[PDB]
RNA sequence: UGCCUGGCGGCCGUAGCGCGGUGGUCCCACCUGACCCCAUGCCGAACUCAGAAGUGAAACGCCGUAGCGCCGAUGGUAGUGUGGGGUCUCCCCAUGCGAGAGUAGGGAACUGCCAGGCAA
RNA sequence: GCUCAACGGAUAAAAGGUACUCCGGGGAUAACAGGCUGAUACCGCCCAAGAGUUCAUAUCGACGGCGGUGUUUGGCACCU
RNA sequence: UCCUCCUAAAGAGUAACGGAGGAGCACGAAGGUUGGCUAAUCCUGGUCGGACAUCAGGAGGUUAGUGCAAUGGCAUAAGCC
RNA sequence: GUGAAGAGGGAAACAACCCAGACCGCCAGCUAAGGUCCCAAAGUCAUGGUUAAGUGGGAAACGAUGUGGGAAGGCCCAGAC
């Protein structure tokens, strides 16, 4: 239960769709004190991550420029019929 | 069929929108119900024909405890 | 400072406002380089028919 | 509750009379004690205020809250008034009706000087 | 077959169905037949494909219509001109959306629904597809 | 300077409800009374007047509390202006704009003039 | 002082027939045929409750679904 | 012929033998103004009296009302006195 | 927006589709859409893959060890399929 992730840029609807039509997608973490954190992440790997009923209830580790942030998933967005993910909100 | 009527259109709405200078008399709403309200310097007619009192630019505010909107004029 | 447009397409099956931004760049026919000067409006006319202008 | 159902009884003077900006004269009746305050037409400051509360008049009467006390209240905010360089002012009875008191007070401003 | 026990209209603009559905999570059961096309379910295939289903699984199990029709199709009689009139109401239609999940099944195996859902799937005009209650 | 009331606003639910409190020396309230002023389509209930025995019960004010309402990001989604494109009832791409719902969270308001009482 | 309600009100005052018909025009507008369309018609196919002594798929196939054709009834009024 | 709503694409306007309804009046109080008031629908108790007439309190708060359709509007009440 | 009232190039031919607005002349050059083996002006161009159906060069539900990519999930040296 631990994912490398980047630090997203661009961001909208354009950067969305570009980047999940390359096999990632748009995530968020946030929590606390600090300032939210927008996160790009490969979606092949969380695709097979939320297959086991833990994901939805323990902590993971997002690995970010280094740095591990502890997180629990919130909220998901599904794509409507296809199965696949669009976007995770990580409380912290 | 059984139906195949209609009214003539009335011509309602506002007329002089926020900031717009007018003059004393000039219609600012034609509106059937007090959609909005009169406030300073703007009078409400029978028809409730919201009309300047006063050489000014319309102010258009959202005022009250029902946060009803409300017509007022500044010269 | 100046920008030289120029326009690379027709203003033929444009609307009317595209066909006005034109008329307010000085721009008459395609390979047209008007040169005029830089400021937010003039940025906001390109803009509105970057499609069928180049800028230098 | 009654305080509630005076002031929606008054409201209708108050907004009538804040629309016209005219510098009005309220008048708050209780059991014990009346008071009165001329205000400003954009209704937040005060000029001029009175009541039987203040030491100055309740020293003088026998009673706190009758037509002979309203009288010296309505006396006292129109002597002020005139100085202060008040005289066209409005009368807002506050949800009260103009029978007693507030009659009393009324009249004793128009007497002492005070033009409505 | 589905109907609504009156309305304040009888008849209703022919509209356009677009957008992505809202009854995409499978909420009250187990599995779920997810529409992945496009188009509008009658009264008429809704009965027949929950017959099939409700067959398939016998008496057991448990299932929902998530769907209701709600919107009134209008046809014109045969050798009849345009105009003079808005036609008569025939049948009973519920626009579906890509992602709208269909029928909901619970109290039976993995391996008994997907086979329940294929002859349901069968009845209906839109390409649909099986999906499972995901915990969040 | 501050603490408590009243009056009149600004601002209108972060400001409203519920629940738990606590306050009477003035202030406010009910409370006392009913020739007089006035009042009831019956009734001093209301409105009104003359009082100041009674109590803070109700009301009202203030403090506490998330029971709810209410506010509410960031990210994504929908939608959409403009130029393209496709397998064209519907979509997609470039670029601009970008919700609603939800989510973290916030949250038992905040002020201005004036008057009185008390610690100064 | 007017359901001048054919409600900008032709007169104060007005219904029909023509296959005995006639003139001026129109493919601005129908009947025949063509065209576009394909609800309907016809012809396939998909699912398979069931029937077939048993057995769904020899032969039929309910509930529903998807096409083709331009053969019917039509729609439209693009040619004459 | 006139009014209201939608069609009508968040100013106005906008067609069809498109989708739904109304009008050809009413009122010397149903106008004016001044001064007041607050509704529906339930709950429980109460003679005849019962689900429902009238009464009391509590609950809800504009689901009410607006001379007549629909719309927009109204507690400052345009509501009822 | 175009035609109507707009010729010219492209879409085989094709008022309205794509490109573009003809004042006149020239046996000059650069481009748009669209193209470049031959009919017929220009790539038998370069690199990396797919397609075997003449798909390209009409069409659906549904059907199938067609064939490429991937990302996963069931077993070995105690030797599974
Ligand atoms: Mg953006
Ligand atoms: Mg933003
Ligand atoms: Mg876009
Ligand atoms: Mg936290
Ligand atoms: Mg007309
Ligand atoms: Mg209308
Ligand atoms: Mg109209
Ligand atoms: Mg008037
Ligand atoms: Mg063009
Ligand atoms: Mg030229
Ligand atoms: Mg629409
Ligand atoms: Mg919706
Ligand atoms: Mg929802
Ligand atoms: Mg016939
Ligand atoms: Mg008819
Ligand atoms: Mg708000
Ligand atoms: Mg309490
Ligand atoms: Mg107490
Ligand atoms: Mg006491
Ligand atoms: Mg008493
Ligand atoms: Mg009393
Ligand atoms: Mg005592
Ligand atoms: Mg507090
Ligand atoms: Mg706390
Ligand atoms: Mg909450
Ligand atoms: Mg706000
Ligand atoms: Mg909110
Ligand atoms: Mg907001
Ligand atoms: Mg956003
Ligand atoms: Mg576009
Ligand atoms: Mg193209
Ligand atoms: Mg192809
Ligand atoms: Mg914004
Ligand atoms: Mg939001
Ligand atoms: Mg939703
Ligand atoms: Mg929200
Ligand atoms: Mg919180
Ligand atoms: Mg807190
Ligand atoms: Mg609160
Ligand atoms: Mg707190
Ligand atoms: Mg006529
Ligand atoms: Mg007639
Ligand atoms: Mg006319
Ligand atoms: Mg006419
Ligand atoms: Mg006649
Ligand atoms: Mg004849
Ligand atoms: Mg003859
Ligand atoms: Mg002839
Ligand atoms: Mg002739
Ligand atoms: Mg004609
Ligand atoms: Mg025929
Ligand atoms: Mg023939
Ligand atoms: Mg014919
Ligand atoms: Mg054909
Ligand atoms: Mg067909
Ligand atoms: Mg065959
Ligand atoms: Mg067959
Ligand atoms: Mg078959
Ligand atoms: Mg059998
Ligand atoms: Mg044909
Ligand atoms: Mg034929
Ligand atoms: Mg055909
Ligand atoms: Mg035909
Ligand atoms: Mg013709
Ligand atoms: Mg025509
Ligand atoms: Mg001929
Ligand atoms: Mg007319
Ligand atoms: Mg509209
Ligand atoms: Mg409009
Ligand atoms: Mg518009
Ligand atoms: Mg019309
Ligand atoms: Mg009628
Ligand atoms: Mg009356
Ligand atoms: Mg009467
Ligand atoms: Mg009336
Ligand atoms: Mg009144
Ligand atoms: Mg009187
Ligand atoms: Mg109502
Ligand atoms: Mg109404
Ligand atoms: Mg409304
Ligand atoms: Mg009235
Ligand atoms: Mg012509
Ligand atoms: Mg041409
Ligand atoms: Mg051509
Ligand atoms: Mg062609
Ligand atoms: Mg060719
Ligand atoms: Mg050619
Ligand atoms: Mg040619
Ligand atoms: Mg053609
Ligand atoms: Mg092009
Ligand atoms: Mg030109
Ligand atoms: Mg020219
Ligand atoms: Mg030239
Ligand atoms: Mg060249
Ligand atoms: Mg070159
Ligand atoms: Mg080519
Ligand atoms: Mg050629
Ligand atoms: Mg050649
Ligand atoms: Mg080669
Ligand atoms: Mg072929
Ligand atoms: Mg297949
Ligand atoms: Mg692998």
């Amino acid at each position: 239960f631990t994912i490398n992730a980047e630090v997203r840029k661009e961001q909208g609807k354009g950067a969305s769709r570009r980047l999940r039509a390359a096999n990632k997608f748009p995530a968020i973490i946030y929590g606390g004190k600090e300032a939210p954190l927008a996160i790009e992440l490969d979606h092949d790997k969380v695709m097979n991550m939320q297959a086991k009923a833990e994901f939805y209830s323990e902590v993971l580790t997002i690995v970010v420029d280094g740095k591990e942030i502890k997180v629990k998933a919130q909220d998901v967005q599904r794509h409507p019929y296809k199965p696949k993910l669009q976007h995770i909100d990580f409380v912290r | 069929t059984r139906n195949g009527r209609d009214s003539e259109a009335k011509r309602l709405g506002v007329k002089r929108f926020g900031g717009e200078s007018v003059l004393a008399g000039s219609i600012i709403v034609r509106q059937r119900g007090t959609k909005f309200h009169a406030g300073a310097n703007v009078g409400c007619g029978r028809d409730h024909t919201l009309f300047a009192k006063a050489d000014g630019k319309v102010k258009f505010e959202v005022k009250g405890p029902k946060n009803r909107k409300f017509i007022s004029i500044e010269a | 400072k100046t920008i030289k447009i120029t326009q690379t397409r027709s203003a033929i099956g444009r609307l009317p406002k595209h066909k006005a931004t034109l008329l307010g760049l000085g721009l008459r026919r395609i390979g047209h380089t008007v040169e005029r000067e830089d400021t937010p409006a003039i940025r906001g006319m390109i803009n509105a028919v970057s499609f069928m202008v180049k800028v230098e | 509750d009654k305080k509630s159902a005076r002031i929606r009884r008054a409201t209708r003077a108050r907004r009538k009379l804040q629309e016209l900006g005219a510098t009005r004269l309220v008048v708050h009746r209780t059991p014990r004690h009346i008071y009165a305050q001329v205000i400003a037409p954009n209704g937040s400051e005060v000029l001029v205020a009175a009541s039987t509360v203040e030491k100055a008049i309740a020293e003088q009467l026998k009673y706190t809250g009758n037509k002979d006390a309203a009288a010296a209240v309505g006396k006292a905010v129109a002597e002020r008034a005139l100085e202060k360089g008040i005289k066209d002012v409005s009368f807002d009875r506050s949800g009260f009706q103009y029978h007693g008191r507030v009659q009393a007070l009324a009249d004793a401003a128009r007497e002492a000087g005070l033009q409505f | 077959m589905l109907q609504p026990k009156r309305t304040k209209f009888r008849k209703m603009h022919k509209g356009r169905n677009r957008g992505l559905a809202q009854g995409t999570d499978v909420s009250f059961g187990s599995f779920g037949l997810k529409a992945v096309g496009r188009g509008r379910l009658t009264a008429r295939q809704i009965e027949a494909a929950r017959r099939a289903m409700t067959r398939a699984v016998k008496r057991q199990g448990k299932i929902w219509i998530r769907v209701f029709p709600d919107k009134p199709i209008t046809e014109k009689p045969l050798a009849v001109r345009m105009g003079k009139g808005k036609g008569n109401v025939e049948y009973w239609v519920a626009l579906i959306q890509p992602g709208k999940v269909l029928y909901e099944m619970d109290g039976v195996p993995e391996e008994l629904a997907r086979e329940a859902f294929k002859l349901a799937a069968a009845k209906l005009p839109i390409k649909t597809t099986f999906v499972t209650k995901t915990v969040m």
